[PDB]
């Protein structure tokens, strides 16, 4: 029971950002490229690829994600 | 609302709904029973966005095609 019910809550309350976030903490290869970004002195190439890579690794993974914010705000209700 | 119906038994009640009344202040309002409402206002539960997503396609464009004065007014509702 809620205020209102998780599908409208994830719709304004779980966003992209929120995704970013979770793989960040979570997903092992978004820490993995990140690690390697968050290198000194990167060649112009890791740099580019690795950017790339994060695009390719977050829509690849976007559809989980959805559904376990979804069954988190259920959890509040 | 429980109060405002045993209030609205017993004394004079009025509302005025100026830009949106969602929720809990939409059923006080008609709880009320008398009710003012300014043009380009809306009067809504639930967002057009979370209907069309479940109803697969962009039905409504405005809250106002919902709830406006364009709807309550034709309707009694205000």
């Amino acid at each position: 029971g809620s205020v209102l019910e998780p599908e409208g809550t994830v719709e304004i309350k779980f966003r992209r950002k929120d995704l970013v976030k979770t793989m960040r903490r979570v997903d092992p290869v978004y820490i993995h490229l990140a690690e390697r970004l968050g290198t000194p002195e990167l060649s112009t190439a890791e740099r580019k690829e690795l950017e790339n890579k994060l695009k390719e690794r977050e829509e690849f993974l976007i559809p989980i994600y959805h559904q376990v914010a979804v069954q988190f705000a259920d959890l509040h209700d | 609302a429980g109060e405002s119906s045993l209030a609205y038994n017993e004394i004079i009640t009025i509302s005025l709904v100026t830009c949106r009344a969602i929720g809990i202040g939409a059923y006080l309002v008609r709880l009320g029973q008398r009710t003012i409402q300014v043009e380009n206002s809306h009067l809504i539960l639930t967002g057009a966005g979370a209907l069309n997503k479940v109803l697969g396609r962009e039905v409504y464009t405005s809250n106002n095609q919902l709830g406006g004065i364009q709807i309550m007014h034709n309707n009694g509702v205000t």
